[PDB]
Formats: C-alpha cells, sequence, structure tokens
RNA sequence: UUUCAAGUCGAUGGAAGUUUGAGGCAAUAACAGGUCUGUGAUGCCCUUAGACGUUCUGGGCCGCACGCGCGCUACACUGACGGAGCCAGCGAGUAUAAGCCUUGGCCGAGAGGUCUGGGAAAUCUUGUGAAACUCCGUCGUGCUGGGGAUAGAGCAUUGUAAUUGUUGCUCUUCAACGAGGAAUUCCUAGUAAGCGCAAGUCAUCAGCUUGCGUUGAUUACGUCCCUGCCCUUUGUACACACCG
C-alpha cells in the first residue's frame, strides 16, 4: 500500500488513535472535521498542534482518528497527543530525521504534553473515608 | 468426523500450570504438522469479596479485601477430533481444568 | 422587595431608552436593567431587536452573557 | 418578536376564583398563586386556551380571563386527561373532578372527617397532628 | 391437623431462607459466587477456599 | 372569578360510595364491588384469596343468622388484620387483634374498602410527663 | 467533493430539519404533544410547545444516522437526565416510552428509517439520501 | 551546599525523579478493650415439657414534650428549569428451575406491562449513549420558576401479607431555610471538592458502606505555638504499677 503510519494519544481513560496518511490534509475526528469538535471553548487545544508548526505541514497527510474511554474534556487532550505524536511519527519514518527534529523541538517547548502522555491517573479510595485521602468526620 | 476445527478452553486460578499446558500443546502442535491459533489472553477476572476484619461489631472499621484470579485462554486446532484428546490427556494438569467445544 | 422592576413598556421609558442607550460605553443585560429600571426579560427582548435595528452592536454572543456596545 | 408598548390596557391586579394574582406575573406562574392550581396544571388550560404563555397577566383581556376560569372548572371537556386531575375516583360520586381555591380545603376537611369519623390509624395521627405515612417521630418533627 | 401447621410459614425468598454452609447463621450471609457462608465463617475458610489477601 | 353561586340538594340523601348508593352497594357481589376501588384492593383480588379472608366471612355471615330481632349480630374474634372490608360485612361486629387484645369494632359503611387492623391501634399511644 | 451529516454542527442541523419537518407537514403528530412531560424524571413539560415533538424527532433521526440498530428503549436512557429527588440524591432515569416510540414508528412511515435486521431501527436507503441533503442547505450562509 | 560524609535542594534527560503513586504483610511485650447474639468453639451457673428448646398467628425492634453523633437536600443567577450536544471505569449475571442479567419489537404520560431473542458470559444485557458538564432559550433578585418537607386523591411493581403510607409514577398542597454563635472535623495532586455508576445487603426498599471512573482546584511543602505520642534527664513511700 501507500505510506501510512498509526499513532495514539492517552489522558486519563481517554484513548485517541490517530492514523495519518498520505493525502490532501484530510482531518477528522470520529469522521467529523476537527472544525466541529463541541467543547469550543476548548477547540483551540487541539487546534494549537495545528497553528503551532503551519498548516503546510498537512497538505500531503490526511489524518483519521478516533476516541474512546475517558470523558468529554479527557477525550480532548488524547486526541491533540495523538495528532502531535502522528505528525512526528511520519516524519521519522517518511521525511528525513532533520525535520522530525524541527518539529519535536517547537512542540516540546511549548506543551509537554502534546508529545508525553501524562502519567496521572486516579488514586484509589481507601475505607473509613468517602475518597483517596479524605476521611469520615470524627467526633469525642 | 475427520478433520475438524476445534477449540479448546483453559481456565485455571494458577498462570504457571496454564501456561506450561498451553505451552506443551502448542510445542507438541509444532513437531506435529497442524495449524494452530493461540494462545490467546483472556482478560483476567479478578474474584473481589469485601468483609469486614470484627467478627464482633467494635473497633476501628477494618475491612479485609480478598481476591482469586481467573485466566482463561483458548487455542483453535486444525486436526482430527481423535487426535485433539490425546494431546489432552499428554498434557493434563490437576490445577488446570480443559473444555473442548467443536 | 424594593427593587419593583417595570415589567411593561410604555411610551415615555421606550423613546427615553432609545435616548439613553446609545450614550452608555458598555450595555447589557444588568446594564439596562440596573440603569432603565426595567425588568430583566424586557431588557433581553430590546438588546436582540436594538441589533437587529442597528443601534447596537455585538460584542460576543452567548446564552448566559450578551455583551454590546455603541455602533457610533 | 420584538418590544411592544401598551397604554391603559394593562391590569395591575386580578381577581379570579375569589383570589387576587399580580398582573406583571407570566401568565403561567400568575395562575399557581390560586391553591390547587401547581404549575404542571396552569401550563396546560393556557395551551388549551389558547392563551400563549408569553403574556403578563394584565396583558390579557376578559375573554380569554373568562375562557381560562371556564376550562378550570370543566377540565375533562377540554380533552384534560383524567390522570392528571386533582380529585379523580372521588369518594362520593366515583367521577373524577380538579376542585380549586375555595372548594379544595373543604372537601380536604371533609376527607379528615372521613378519617377521624371511622377512627382510623392515619385519621388518628392527623388528629394528633403527626406524620401518618409512618415516618419516624423520634429524632424529626420537633417544632411548634 | 398439627403438620399443616408445624413449619407451615414460607420459608423462602427470605434471610430465613438460607443459611451458612459451616454455621447454619442467618446474619452477615456472603451470597456472592454462590459461597452461601456467614461472613464469620468465610475468614475462618478463606485460604482453603483459595480467596487471599493480596491489596 | 366571573361569578360563584352556593347551592346544595340532596337525591333522598343516602351514603354513597365513589356513585353507588347503600342499597345496590351492599348486594354486589365482592368481585363486582372491588373493580370501583382503590389500586391496592384491586391487586389483592387478582392475586388470589387463600382460605383465611373467605373463611371469616362465612362465619361473619353466620353470625348475623343468629340474631333476627336485627340487633347487633354478636361478635366474631379474629386474627386475620390483613382483610379488606367489603360491602358484604357492613354491620358485623368483629374482634381483630393488636398483638395482645380482641379490640372490638362495628362495621360502619364508610369503613368499606380499608384495611382491617387499621382501625385497632396496635401501640397505646405515647404520653410524656 | 461532498457534504454529509457529520461535516456539519449537530446542535444547527436540528435546528434547520426542525424546521423541514414542520413545514413539511407530513410527520403524524401524536394527540399528547401538547400534554405530557419528555421524562418521568422531568418535572415540566417542553416550553417549546408547538415545535418540540418536530425538533425531537429530528434528534431522534441525526442519532441514528450515525449508528446501526438502536432500539427504542435505548432513546429513552439517552434523553433520559437526573430527577430531582427532593432529599435523596439525584438518579439516571429514563425518557418516555411512548414519546421515543411513536417518533420512530411516525418517521418510519414518513420514509426516513425502518427496522433493521437484528433489533433496533437502521436508517433507510433514502433516508441517508435526504439527511445528507439538509446538511448542504445549512452551510450556505 | 554539607564534617566534603550520610544526605538535601536545583536544573537536563526521562513515561516514571514526593520511598515512582497506592495499598497488602508487619517485631518484643500488653488491655479485664469487644464479641459465649458467628460458630455442631468452649468451662461453669440457670432452664429443660406450663421450656428460656423449637414452631404457628399477631404485634414490636420505626413507637415521641426532648439532648447528642454519622449524613442527604438546600438556602440560588458560577442558578433553576425546557429543549439540544453526549463522554468513563470498577463489576454482576440462570435450567424442571423455583428462576439471573435482560436488549429488540409492541402497548402505556409515566411507573409499568407483554411477545420474542441473546448471554453461565472480552461473545449478550453494554460503548451499561451516567451525572455533573456544554450550546441555545424561558425566568429576572421575588420565599421567585430557589427549596420540596407535610398532606389529600388516584395509577403500577415485589411479596402469603404493604394498615404504622416497602418502593415507583400522576395531579394537587408548597413548611423551615435569606449562608448559620461558642465550638469542632477532614485534607497537600489528578489531592480537597463537587458528579454520578457498579457491587454487598436485596422478593421489594440505599439518604449506608466497599470500590470505580467524569470535571478538577486554593494554599504549605514549614514548625513545636495548641494537641497527641516517642526518646533523654529527673523524682518516687507505686510494681495488682495513679483505676497505685
Ligand atoms: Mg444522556
Ligand atoms: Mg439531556
Ligand atoms: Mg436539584
Ligand atoms: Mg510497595
Ligand atoms: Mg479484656
Ligand atoms: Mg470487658
Ligand atoms: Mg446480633
Ligand atoms: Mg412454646
Ligand atoms: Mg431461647
Ligand atoms: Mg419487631
Ligand atoms: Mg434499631
Ligand atoms: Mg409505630
Ligand atoms: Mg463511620
Ligand atoms: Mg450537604
Ligand atoms: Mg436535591
Ligand atoms: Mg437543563
Ligand atoms: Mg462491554
Ligand atoms: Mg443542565
Ligand atoms: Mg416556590
Ligand atoms: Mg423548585
Ligand atoms: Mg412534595
Ligand atoms: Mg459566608
Ligand atoms: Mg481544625
Ligand atoms: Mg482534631
Ligand atoms: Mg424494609
Ligand atoms: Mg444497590
Ligand atoms: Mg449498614
Ligand atoms: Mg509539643
Ligand atoms: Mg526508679
Ligand atoms: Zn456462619
Amino acid at each position: 500500500s501507500t505510506q501510512s503510519v498509526q499513532t495514539f494519544g492517552k489522558k486519563k481513560t481517554a484513548t485517541a488513535v490517530a492514523h495519518v496518511k498520505a493525502g490532501k490534509g484530510l482531518i477528522k475526528i470520529n469522521g467529523s472535521p476537527i472544525t466541529l469538535v463541541q467543547p469550543e471553548i476548548l477547540r483551540f487545544k487541539v487546534y494549537e498542534p495545528l497553528t503551532l508548526v503551519g498548516l503546510d505541514k498537512f497538505q500531503g497527510i490526511d489524518i483519521r482518528v478516533k476516541v474512546t474511554g475517558g470523558g468529554h474534556v479527557s477525550q480532548v487532550y488524547a486526541i491533540r497527543q495523538a495528532i502531535a505524536k502522528g505528525l512526528v511519527a511520519y516524519h521519522q519514518k517518511y521525511v528525513d530525521e532533520a525535520s522530525k527534529n524541527e518539529l519535536k523541538k517547537i512542540f516540546a517547548s511549548y506543551d509537554k504534553t502534546l508529545l508525553v502522555a501524562d502519567s496521572r491517573r486516579m488514586e484509589p479510595k481507601k475505607f473509613g473515608g468517602r475518597g483517596a485521602r479524605a476521611r469520615f468526620q470524627k467526633s469525642y | 468426523q475427520q478433520i475438524h476445527k476445534i477449540r479448546i478452553t483453559l481456565t485455571s486460578t494458577k498462570v504457571k500450570q496454564l501456561e506450561n499446558v498451553s505451552a506443551n500443546i502448542i510445542r507438541n502442535a509444532a513437531q506435529y504438522n497442524i495449524v494452530k491459533k493461540g494462545p490467546v489472553r483472556m482478560p483476567t477476572k479478578v474474584l473481589k469479596i469485601t468483609t469486614r476484619k470484627t467478627p464482633n461489631g467494635e473497633g476501628s472499621k477494618t475491612w479485609d479485601a480478598y481476591e482469586m484470579r481467573i485466566h482463561k485462554r483458548v487455542i483453535d486446532l486444525q486436526a482430527p477430533a481423535s487426535t485433539v484428546k490425546r494431546i489432552t490427556q499428554i498434557t493434563i494438569e490437576p490445577g488446570v481444568d480443559v473444555e473442548v467445544t467443536i | 422587595d424594593k427593587a419593583q422592576h417595570i415589567v411593561i413598556l410604555d411610551q415615555e421609558k421606550y423613546d427615553r431608552i432609545l435616548k439613553d442607550v446609545p450614550t452608555y460605553k458598555y450595555v447589557s443585560v444588568s446594564v439596562l436593567v440596573d440603569r432603565l429600571k426595567i425588568g430583566g426579560s424586557l431588557a433581553r427582548v430590546a438588546l436582540r431587536q436594538l441589533e437587529e435595528d442597528g443601534i447596537i452592536t455585538p460584542v460576543l454572543k452567548h446564552s448566559k452573557q450578551a455583551i454590546y456596545t455603541r455602533a457610533q | 418578536p420584538l418590544v411592544v408598548q401598551e397604554q391603559g390596557s394593562f391590569q395591575h391586579i386580578l381577581r379570579l376564583l375569589n383570589t387576587n394574582i399580580d398582573g406583571r406575573i407570566k401568565i403561567m406562574y400568575a395562575l399557581t398563586k390560586i391553591r390547587g392550581v401547581g404549575r404542571r396544571y396552569a401550563n396546560l388550560v393556557c395551551k388549551k386556551a389558547d392563551v400563549e404563555l408569553t403574556k403578563r397577566a394584565g396583558e390579557l383581556t376578559q375573554e380569554e380571563l373568562e375562557r381560562i376560569v371556564t376550562i378550570m372548572q370543566n377540565p375533562t371537556n377540554y380533552k384534560i386527561p383524567a390522570w392528571f386531575l386533582n380529585r379523580q375516583k372521588d369518594q362520593v360520586d366515583g367521577k373524577d373532578y380538579h376542585v380549586l381555591a375555595n372548594n379544595l380545603e373543604s372537601k380536604l376537611r371533609d376527607d379528615l372527617e372521613r378519617l377521624k369519623k371511622i377512627r382510623s390509624h392515619r385519621g388518628i395521627r392527623h388528629f394528633w397532628g403527626l406524620k401518618v405515612r409512618g415516618q419516624h417521630t423520634k429524632t424529626t418533627s420537633r417544632g411548634r | 391437623a398439627h403438620e399443616n401447621v408445624w413449619f407451615s410459614h414460607p420459608r423462602n425468598f427470605g434471610k430465613g431462607s438460607r443459611q451458612c454452609r459451616h454455621c447454619s447463621s442467618h446474619s452477615g450471609l456472603i451470597r456472592k459466587y454462590g459461597l452461601d457462608l456467614c461472613r464469620q465463617c468465610f475468614r475462618e475458610k478463606a485460604a482453603d477456599i483459595g480467596f487471599n489477601k493480596y491489596r | 372569578m366571573v361569578d360563584a353561586t352556593a347551592p346544595k340538594k340532596r337525591t333522598f340523601k343516602q351514603f354513597s360510595f365513589k356513585g353507588v348508593d347503600l342499597k345496590d352497594l351492599v348486594e354486589m357481589p365482592t368481585e363486582e364491588f372491588t373493580k370501583l376501588c382503590g389500586a391496592r384492593v384491586r391487586r389483592r383480588f387478582s392475586r388470589g384469596l387463600d382460605s383465611k379472608p373467605m373463611g371469616l366471612i362465612k362465619k361473619l355471615r353466620a353470625a348475623r343468622a343468629a340474631t333476627e330481632p336485627n340487633e347487633r349480630p354478636a361478635v366474631v374474634k379474629t386474627h386475620l388484620r390483613n382483610m379488606i372490608v367489603v360491602p358484604e360485612m357492613i354491620g358485623s361486629v368483629v374482634g381483630v387483634y393488636n398483638g395482645k387484645v380482641f379490640n372490638t369494632v362495628e362495621i360502619k359503611p364508610e369503613m368499606v374498602g380499608h384495611y382491617l387492623g387499621e382501625f385497632s391501634i396496635t401501640y397505646t399511644p405515647v404520653r410524656h410527663g | 467533493p461532498g457534504v454529509s451529516v457529520r461535516d456539519v454542527p449537530a446542535q444547527d442541523f436540528i435546528n434547520a430539519y426542525a424546521q423541514f419537518l414542520q413545514r413539511q407537514g407530513k410527520l403524524e403528530v401524536p394527540g399528547y404533544v401538547d400534554i405530557v412531560k419528555t421524562s418521568a424524571g422531568n418535572d415540566l413539560p417542553p416550553q417549546e410547545a408547538e415545535t418540540w415533538f418536530y425538533k425531537r424527532a429530528a434528534s431522534i433521526a441525526r442519532h441514528i444516522y450515525l449508528r446501526k440498530q438502536v432500539g427504542v428503549g435505548a432513546l429513552n436512557k439517552l434523553y433520559g437526565g437526573a430527577k430531582n429527588r427532593g432529599f435523596r440524591p439525584h438518579k439516571h432515569v429514563d425518557a418516555s416510552g411512548s414519546i421515543n416510540r411513536k417518533c420512530v414508528q411516525a418517521l418510519q412511515k414518513i420514509g426516513v428509517l425502518e427496522i433493521s435486521p437484528k433489533g433496533g431501527r437502521r436508517i433507510s436507503e433514502n433516508g441517508q439520501r435526504d439527511l445528507d441533503r439538509i446538511a448542504a442547505q445549512t452551510l450556505e450562509e
């Protein structure tokens, strides 16, 4: 077949699988254009990986991502990571590594979570309280 | 009743004997020119039971959390039905039970 | 219990509105209520029409907040 | 759908079923002041009477006002469901009714002696002013 | 006569409908996975049954 | 308000339960009668009547067939206080327990459709001070 | 290039499809739409008395376009919400069955959906054709 | 920086640099701590046929002038509703039963009912399309559309049996509460706080626990000032050890 690389981004439970193929610059979210990511207030979180490098980078590639697990906000951070990880992995494999060693520089200098998944997970709850650290009110 | 796509389901509490029987069958399915699919790691099932420590009702509210793990693996074989059963008796293990369904 | 804001629009307040809203740096639902003594619901229909009539320019559109300014 | 003006047509205080309301309240929520009329009931009589739910009480004409009080007193005649009514399967005549302001407490009362006359458990605790539906009273209901 | 009255009350779908495997108890029963054991009897048999504390 | 009046009348008065006056009420069969009362009562008769409720009515029926100068029909005592009062047993007197004693009750017509134990309180009322 | 339902925002597509179904007038509307509340967890009927049924049928159609064999029981859960038990905590409660079942039953006879094999209700051969049409007349402004 | 030692604080790299995060296990002795109401674990005392055994019926453990403790709704506009958008994880599930999880279809405003089918289960319920949340509207500082007790009438479910309303649904009624004195509790990162979901109990009933995930912070990263405990020194006429 043609030049295809497949990657994934993660937040808490949300996992976004990005497929980056060679093409005209197709960027879809679960079969929907990125111009209509509901969060809105957060539409610029996924617009950040675009405007930092320049839209000229996406002319030759088309990207179709899917996202499952997590919540409404947790899925947005997973999506923006899958696109950013997909762009770097395509350059490493189908473009010179000199170019790959540039995009990763701008992304990391702006936000580590564009490329690196956050390791925070929810702490387990312990008995004797309603939460992980919280405890039942004590009386004397 | 000759060649047969046959599924073998393996369940046990302990993984060492489960993988030995699983590996021994795969090994015996290698020297014998048979086609096989597996082993397939099914999502392990965590049987959890949370009781109170106190047999009576006094003290700090402390709880036990007991656990049990069930690991289930299925292997698909393409061999006659007579051949698969004798493989099962070769790789019989007291802990692991085997069920075979056509 | 002292608010007693007006909910029915007469003629004296109406043209007073069109004479007063333009001389505001910033108009909103609360600005209309605060200074014109009109109710909140009456303010909302006024904003959607005054904008349709061109007197008012929409800075921002939102359900819970309507940010408007003068059009001159 | 735009600001409108009126002169002399608004009526600040209304009197419906011998109850005084406020003309500057929205019509759907003004009628809830009438005892026996909740928000759910007021939404339908205004919609059955073709009184759009965007008018203040004083905006209404008498023709609309008379058309509403007619419907409330005869709900079943206006395709109002039986299950939607206040007093359905009446004790004495077995028909579905919706009692209103100057009738609710009379028939609520008539229900109270009807419980007290037979000396039922629910009627007795009603006499004492205690909860009748089984609520614990050891630690609750401590006011006066 | 008496046989129709003695132990006549239904003793199904209730807490008295079931009991511990080991200590014939009615309180603190564990029904998960069909154990049917009192919670006290479970602790003294958990290692034997195959339940261990890990976390 | 528009207009209000205040008249009243009485078609020979007579006590009535859900549109049916005492004359037809008493000799209606309880299968037909239950069709015009509450949801809890209607469910109970469809669920099947065990021997205890049907047996009590027969004794109550017989107890009236004891007095034919038309005075009170003497008391039948019972534990089944989950009994639903039916028009057939109006005017009969039954003794309904409360755990300790036999409360004596007279079946007035307005008691119909209620549970038999609801008029014999099982606890003596609290009295502080 | 072509236009699909997935290429247009959901919220303003339904406002356009609701308008079409009302002006078209062909949808059979049950007689209780002016009386009933959408869910037992709701406490009031919808505020858009004349148009709430059209918009809800429009919402059901759009949701089914993107999926496969959604039942009517699943539709009650989707539009259901948290009930306000007075002093007890909130809980999710399903929506009314009759309201959802009439819309999907009414829409199948208007030509947009049909009963799918292995349960649910698929979108029709013509169901894809006419929804994708509405999307195009939405985004011209 | 430091006794240049043990270490500590910063950067860089890293998925992870607070013992990487959280738990499970956990020493020498001790308490008259709590349980014989978990045991067909027990010694002794009591009772043992008019039983204190056991069983049936009914009631009670809920009973209400009051004080106290664990909690849930709220006192609103960073909000209520009304539509629309629509994302998790931890888990459970049956047979001649004694009936499990229940989709899909069809009735019903609902609650719920009915007919089929799937699943002893990564297969089906289930992507458990959950709720907070987001968008657009109505409301407009009002004991108001906040709040939903109390109560009347009616409709379903479970169960032999719902009366002292099991629970659910519909209409109506619409109370205190306008952010709470002296006091006092919990807490340092996916933590606190909201927000729901599942499992246990369970024929029915979760404002309870045990967990799980969604949204997601302020403020320390210090000290012995209060409080508790440990160590060192000290006094002692206590050693059943100050309950001396
Ligand atoms: Mg939803
Ligand atoms: Mg919703
Ligand atoms: Mg609420
Ligand atoms: Mg460790
Ligand atoms: Mg001791
Ligand atoms: Mg002791
Ligand atoms: Mg006990
Ligand atoms: Mg005895
Ligand atoms: Mg005894
Ligand atoms: Mg009791
Ligand atoms: Mg108790
Ligand atoms: Mg009581
Ligand atoms: Mg506690
Ligand atoms: Mg609270
Ligand atoms: Mg609440
Ligand atoms: Mg809402
Ligand atoms: Mg699943
Ligand atoms: Mg909301
Ligand atoms: Mg109010
Ligand atoms: Mg409210
Ligand atoms: Mg209420
Ligand atoms: Mg304050
Ligand atoms: Mg403190
Ligand atoms: Mg403290
Ligand atoms: Mg109970
Ligand atoms: Mg539960
Ligand atoms: Mg408990
Ligand atoms: Mg100190
Ligand atoms: Mg010494
Ligand atoms: Zn036991």
